[PDB]
């Protein structure tokens, strides 16, 4: 009964058609695309240092793993990680990287992740008004270390919804992760996390997406980002060898 | 003159077909050419 009158009587191939339930369904069918990789990222705050982690799978040997990456350095002080197919991640990445710029040409400073999640999300709405473009099947995360707000995470979905979480994950496996840090925060009642160094905060976030994820991870199956004042960048592989020795 | 019986039974099957129905929702296209496609 739920989508039976949907799948039969249209309502599932035009974007701009409501159902008598009120629900439009096309965008509500976009999200199935986000999980077409079986991939599962993460993000958390700091005292001044932010981090985001992603798997990086082990397909057939012929790839050149230097280039497979879902972490795109947008501008300085900014970065982003996607959840969805690669091509529908670029067109969002590039429509942005030429958007932080003109701001800095037209207003005299660099955009935060506030506006950058309000702008790019003020567009994916529009493409769910008009028939210009199928809505990009993604759900993307932003990061930054701002001057006026400190660390900051934000999030954007194909409708246009955006909220700045305190910590979050995404993918097929949110419930397992999200509980393995929701319960952590009610312990301490700190929106941020301790361990001043951007180093020591990584190893916090790794191990929580090991115990609650479901297996053990090497250096190659991961790719990780970080945000610090004046910079955004990626990382090396030793941070786990200096974990299990301590344990 | 005759002692046999007959015993006319219903050994035969039978059936009555008027399976008349109502809906027929088969296939409405309201997008015969998607009406400018855009």
């Amino acid at each position: 009964s739920g989508a039976a009158a949907a799948s039969a009587a249209g309502y599932d191939r035009h974007i701009t058609i409501f159902s008598p339930e009120g629900r439009l369904y096309q965008v509500e069918y976009a999200f199935k695309a986000t999980n077409q990789t079986n991939i599962n990222s993460l993000a958390v705050r700091g005292k001044d240092c932010t981090v985001v982690i992603s798997q990086k799978k082990v397909p057939d040997k012929l790839l050149d793993p230097t280039t497979v990456s879902y972490i795109f350095c947008i501008s300085r002080t900014i970065g982003m990680v996607v959840n969805g197919p690669i091509p529908d991640a670029r067109n969002a990445a590039l429509r942005a990287k030429a958007e932080a710029a003109e701001f800095r040409y037209k207003y005299g400073y660099d955009m935060p992740c506030d506006v950058l999640a309000k702008r790019m999300a003020n567009l994916s709405q529009i493409y769910t008004q008009r028939a210009y473009m199928r809505p990009l099947g993604v759900i993307l995360t932003f990061v930054s270390v701002d001057e006026e707000l400190g660390p900051s995470i934000y999030k954007t979905d194909p409708a246009g919804y955006y909220v700045g979480y305190k910590a979050t994950a995404t993918g097929p496996k949110q419930q397992e992760i999200t509980t393995n840090l929701e319960n952590h925060f009610k312990k301490s009642k700190i929106d941020h996390i301790n361990e001043e160094s951007w180093e020591k905060v990584v190893e916090f976030a790794i191990t929580h997406m090991i115990d609650a994820l479901g297996t053990e991870f090497s250096k190659n199956d991961l790719e990780v980002g970080v945000a610090t004042k004046d910079k955004f960048f990626t990382l090396s592989a030793e941070n786990i060898e200096e974990r299990l020795v301590a344990i | 003159g005759g002692k046999h019986t007959f015993n006319n039974e219903n050994v035969s099957a039978r059936l009555g077909g008027a399976s008349i129905a109502v809906q027929a929702p088969a296939q409405p296209p309201p997008y015969s050419h998607h009406h400018h496609h855009h």
